[PDB]
């Protein structure tokens, strides 16, 4: 599963999960997708390379399995092509 | 569109405990990470504790680790902060905040990335 996508950065998160800090971005391709990382800022037109992850988690209320898809970058890159 | 309501604060003695609650109403469907923040009178607003939308990942500022516990219930749209072993240094106005960043499991650990803020509830610790 590989994704190569062009879009604009709509939101930036300095986050934390599983005892590891991460930086995430919202890519507004209008649909959107999250890019997770292990010069890019709000408003940038970027080209992203990385593994598409479905990242399924169980909802607390509905008890349903849902996708929370993201493009992982480690191989991967994020290139500002504005 | 979104209203945040803090409750449960007030006055306590050193070593004592309080439980702060934050109820969220309006379009809560756009809320993800929830966090507690504080402002001592005269200083910058600072991160205390935060929790992800699914409640699987939590984060704490170093000086409240082992004393403070954050939790949430998504059916009631509330985030809670159990404050134990309180110190004079913890005296501040406490705010609950919400982030719009659409993520399930990742907790937002940066103050300026939070979008929604409540009016605040005063917490005073004396010896």
């Amino acid at each position: 599963s590989n994704a190569l996508m062009i879009g604009r950065i709509a939101d930036v998160q300095h986050g934390f999960l599983g005892a590891m800090t991460v930086t995430q971005y919202v890519l507004e391709v209008k649909e959107f997708i999250v890019i997770r990382c292990m010069q890019v800022k709000l408003g940038s037109r970027v080209l992203v390379q990385g593994t598409l992850r479905m990242n399924r988690h169980v909802d607390d209320v509905s008890k349903r399995l849902h996708a929370y898809p993201f493009i992982q970058v480690v191989l991967g890159y994020v290139k500002v092509v504005g | 569109q979104v209203q945040l309501q803090e409750s449960g604060g007030g006055l306590v003695q050193a070593g004592g405990s309080l439980r702060l609650s934050c109820a969220a109403s309006g379009r809560t469907s756009s809320l993800y990470s929830m966090g507690w923040f504080r402002q001592a009178p005269g200083k910058e607003r600072e991160f205390v504790a935060a929790i992800s939308r699914n409640g699987a990942n939590t984060y704490y500022t170093d000086s409240v680790k082992g004393r403070f516990t954050i939790s949430r219930d998504n059916a009631k749209n509330t985030v809670e902060l159990q404050m134990n072993s309180l110190k004079p240094e913890d005296t501040a106005v406490y705010y609950c905040a919400a982030d719009r960043f659409p993520t399930m499991e990742v907790v937002t650990i940066m103050t300026n990335e939070y979008d929604y803020w409540g009016q605040g509830t005063q917490v005073t610790v004396s010896s």
